């Protein structure tokens, strides 16, 4: 129940449960899979 | 017979093959693209001068030696003199922009080295006096020759200590950025696409550097005997999806 | 007028609470979000972006060169390096991985380390990489060492290796500031043949070594780091 | 969800372990593919490692001070602590300072929370009991001058009035100019050849006056404010590598010179355990 | 007795906060509203009225006079005014649009700048109008001025001329009180040709000039005014 | 919910959203429209 | 070249109107390729035709 008018007043967002590494850890042009020869 | 090894990019009335690769980088995993609507704010319409900016500009190159301690440019600033780029910069209040950066080092098989190329968004520089000293324009904005972290320290210059990017953060942890290696003994390219990152939609291009590209020696240089002991290290980079926008009479800028 | 009753806590302050508060600013705007590439959601996304760890700190003062581990030509079974695996503490301390452990109490899962070899194209090498679980001490020898986990890296035209340190633990958790009870094991290299360098080819060559968390990863109970303080309260 | 799958002996051509770091990826490799595993359950979700979570609790933003005491004859009351504001920002103390920054860009709501105690250091008969009022003055309004100007009418300005001892506590919603908060901002606020350098000229969100409501009792008493800061609705974009060297300034990246090796020098060799 | 917990901030007042209250005077009944033309519901409805602008702030004591900016006949090339747009302070601070943009703390938007001639009806003149967006200094003769936004006026049977300053901006939201980052840039006007008198007739011609909102504006964060303040409460 | 028997005793009330200016940007006896002359 | 050398080269077109390159900045600005010398062992490069006329005399 939120007791305010604002959303700013409402409590802590929830989690996020997104999660996505690869632009972190994979941002490659061309997809590597793995187990296939990094180059080639 | 494609390899991740041979590639060619064709931007404009330009072309750069590398026979050498290591794959490419998309920084965030995301391409460059032009300003939507619904992200809009000024209302003026923008000018897309496309091929005449997105080509490729070769900068002045470098000299690796085995006391080299990395070089550092920041963008659109190392390019603010290149061709009509330069000139829509300096005649527009606003413009965006992203960009594919090539940087070129080949030797021998006998050579060993290893480069960290990296590109850092917003990277806010230390002043070496340490307090609340601040960095002079003149000294964020090298233009094409950029920053040579092995030259001494100047007044109201930023840092140039390598172990700390100019920021007060460790070398090893600058991997959490966009980056590729040149390891003499793999690759002899490192190319990164650079797409816009702001808080704002669009802004201005002379008092705000959007990213610095940073070219750092960690295995230092070892030529074969009897080798010259350097190797030059070339940066070319293009603009992509260019947009300028609230044209007028030509900004003036300190120094 | 309804009857209430108040508890032991009425009017505390407690700084993980989370409850709704009058907004001082009444009916304000604010800016609309535009696109920005990079968004994180949680700490666990960047923890698996490997970093490069100070694994030559023999130095004195921080030196690009203790990221930098040497390799002897000609050494045969010899060992290349050595450390435990306390991850919030020593060489990992600095690295991304170190850093954000920190901010934890406990952790558990695996680890992935891994090396680039950065040697003439025209040289070559075997190395053994050998992972001990707890209860052991760190291998004198490598005859010691290969009991364990352990990979053999044929160094070639693939120019990394990726070790990973799997999970072996009685406890499902372990401290990150390091703990005997709760203790991890140690990480040791040794030549598996030797490094050979071509002709015309001379000196030591390096090894970079860098750790990321493998997707198995839990970080619990939050905390303050030790890797930052101050005495006054800074300025503009 | 399987935390490992279980895997046997391989004798392949197919070798997940052998990369080339070169290209910037971190190959996702697993404990099953290069030893033989069994299965096992996460038994996790990774809630508590949520930036919501890890920027959303309560952190010290601010600790000032005012004092209740006769003001006749004080030619000038903020020097003399009869009131004080704060040049609102968060780089002042280093622990939240740290945790922000390993972000770009931040956007989120704040949730300020205001603890005020007082002290007595000479000789009183007694404690007084003191209403602080907090009033935000952002920029563009007229700043007090002295500790009960019209200013204090603030009657467009937010303003809170609580009592010493208590705690006052309101949330306001993301009032950044931009679509979120810089944390870094290599730039400008204009091309001029000595104007500063960094964030501390995007900051210019006003700051914040504390006073006393009451008059003068016989003795004197001070007030010590804490404004503790907690973000609620966090985004946050672009991650960076943590802050290693000490702060020096609110707002630039400085360290301080001649600082100490930030990596711990191993007590023997590279080989040592 | 139903069990509760008080939180932090129980028995502040925030002088923005809105919540019930009782009346005192309980089964009161007010007088009835009749019908009254003028009926105001948001500031934004009245900032899009425009005013005058004293823009010939060259006096010493206020006057009639610097409403007026004057005109001489027979010159070419020159140039008529200049001003910053600080709608904040300068000019701009006494007008309508001034006095309310004061009470917010951001405003973002376009602005109509008009001009209305009032010289002899057998005269004539050509001015160009130019806005030159942040980024450039005051335009110091037109050709730099013309390279901007600019409209080529023709004075005429239509009086007025109705120049809009569109909003050019990277941030989506300015400060009010001046602030640099946040600048808007300039506004001048130079003659085109020139204006030119009928005979039998002599002097300078002025031109009155009005500022008004368009309706793409937004102002936001209300606070307090600088413009006005007291030392005692007044009485009767 | 309201707790309170009066009208006076109730919160703040919602936004008009009602907004036209013309009664004081536009009050004259003949339309005007934007594009034809000013005066005819 | 030996096989065991390397290199990398820029050929650079100049349409009509501007004088022949000075130096590779100038060069770089018209059009051009990188080289990177590899197995791969020649590069073509194609003058686009550039022209306002639509022929040229061979003389
Ligand atoms: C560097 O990042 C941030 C992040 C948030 C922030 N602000 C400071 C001002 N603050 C604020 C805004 C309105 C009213 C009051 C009392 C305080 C909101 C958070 N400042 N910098």
């Amino acid at each position: 129940i939120n007791y305010y008018k604002d959303a700013a007043s409402t409590s802590s967002a929830g989690q996020s449960l997104s999660m996505d590494p690869s632009k972190f850890t994979e941002p490659v042009k061309d997809l590597m899979l793995k187990g296939a020869p990094a180059l080639n | 017979g494609y390899s991740d090894r041979v590639q060619q990019i064709t931007l404009g009335n330009s072309t750069i093959t590398t026979q050498e690769a290591a794959n490419a980088v998309v920084c965030y995993a995301e391409w460059p693209e032009y300003l939507p609507d619904v992200d809009a704010s000024d209302v003026n319409k923008t000018s897309k001068p496309d091929t005449s900016v997105c080509r490729f500009y070769t900068l002045d190159s470098k000299t690796w030696t085995t006391g080299s301690k990395g070089w550092c440019w920041k963008l659109p600033d190392a390019l603010k003199d290149m061709g009509v780029f330069g000139q829509n910069m300096f005649f527009h209040s606003l413009g965006r922009s992203g960009y594919t950066v090539h940087v070129q080092c080949n030797a021998t098989k006998f050579h060993s080295g290893c480069l960290l190329v990296v590109v850092i968004p917003e990277h806010q520089l230390a002043s070496h006096e340490g307090g609340n000293v601040s960095v002079k324009y003149t000294f964020t904005h090298p233009g094409e020759r950029g920053i040579d972290l092995s030259s001494a320290n100047e007044v109201g210059g930023p840092v140039k200590d390598v172990l700390y990017n100019m920021n007060g953060t460790l070398l090893g942890n600058l991997l959490i950025f966009p980056h590729q290696f040149i390891n003499l003994r793999t690759n002899n390219t490192a190319t990164i696409v650079i797409p816009y990152i702001n808080s704002v939609p669009i802004d201005s291009m002379t008092r705000h550097n959007n990213v610095s590209l940073m070219v750092i020696p960690i295995a230092p240089l070892t030529v074969p005997t009897g080798a010259t002991p350097s190797l030059p290290i070339t940066v070319t980079i293009a603009p992509m999806c260019t947009e300028f926008s609230g044209i007028r009479s030509k900004s003036i800028v300190p120094q | 007028g309804l009857p209430t009753t108040t508890l032991p806590g009425s009017g505390q302050f407690l700084t993980t609470d989370d409850r709704q508060s009058p907004s001082a600013l009444p009916n304000y705007e604010p800016t609309p979000r535009i696109h920005i590439p990079g968004k994180v959601h949680n700490l666990l996304e960047i923890i698996q972006v490997d970093t490069l760890i100070p694994m030559n700190n023999t130095h004195t003062k921080d030196e690009v060169n203790s990221y930098l581990i040497p390799l002897n030509a000609n050494r045969q079974n010899e060992q290349v390096f050595g450390t435990n695996l306390f991850i919030g503490d020593g060489v990992f301390k600095t690295t991304l991985l170190g850093e954000i452990v920190q901010y934890y109490t406990h952790w558990s899962g695996s680890l992935r380390f891994s090396l680039m070899y950065t040697g003439p194209a025209l040289s070559s090498a075997k190395l053994i990489l050998a992972y001990t679980p707890p209860g052991a001490r760190g291998p004198q020898d490598r005859r010691e060492a290969m009991l364990g986990t352990h990979v053999v890296w044929d160094i070639g035209l693939q120019s990394t290796i990726v070790m990973t340190i799997p999970w072996t633990s009685g406890v499902q958790f372990r401290y990150t500031d390091p703990d005997t009870y709760t203790s991890a094991g140690f990480l040791s290299c040794w030549y598996q043949t030797s490094l050979i360098l071509p002709p015309e080819t001379t000196g030591q060559v390096y090894l970079l070594s860098f750790i990321s968390a493998c997707p198995d990863f839990k970080l619990r109970l939050m905390k303050d780091t030790q890797t930052i303080s101050q005495t006054v309260a800074l300025t503009e | 969800t399987v935390a490992s799958i279980s895997s046997g002996p391989k004798h392949t051509q197919k070798v997940p372990i052998l990369t080339a770091n070169e290209t910037g990826a971190t190959m996702p490799v697993l404990p099953s593919d290069s030893i033989e595993t069994r299965t096992t359950y996460m038994h996790f979700n990774g809630s508590e490692t949520d930036v919501e979570c890890f920027l959303g609790r309560a952190a010290c933003v601010h600790v000032t001070e005012i004092q209740n005491k006769d003001a006749t004859g004080i030619d000038n009351h903020r020097e003399a602590k009869l009131f004080n504001d704060w040049k609102i920002n968060l780089s002042s103390l280093v622990q939240l300072r740290k945790k922000l920054e390993l972000f770009t860009y931040v956007r989120f709501d704040s949730e300020y929370t205001i603890l005020a105690t007082a002290s007595q250091p000479d000789s009183a008969n007694y404690s007084s009991n003191l209403v602080v009022q907090a009033m935000y003055v952002p920029p563009g309004a007229p700043n007090p001058k002295e500790w009960d100007d019209y200013t204090w009418q603030s009657a467009s300005n937010p303003s809170v009035f609580f009592k010493v001892g208590d705690t006052s506590r309101f949330s306001v919603p993301y009032v950044g100019l931009a679509s979120a908060y810089n944390c870094f901002y290599d730039g400008y606020s204009h091309d001029d050849a000595e104007t500063q350098y960094g964030i501390t000229v995007l900051n210019h969100m006003g700051s914040m006056a504390f006073r006393i409501v009451n008059e003068h009792d016989e003795h004197k008493t001070l007030v010590k404010i804490r404004v503790y800061h907690r973000a609620k609705h966090v985004e946050a974009w672009i991650p960076r590598a943590p802050r290693a060297l000490p702060y020096t300034s609110i707002g630039r990246t400085n360290y301080p010179k001649n600082t100490e090796p930030v990596i711990k020098k191993r007590k023997g060799d590279i080989k040592s355990y």
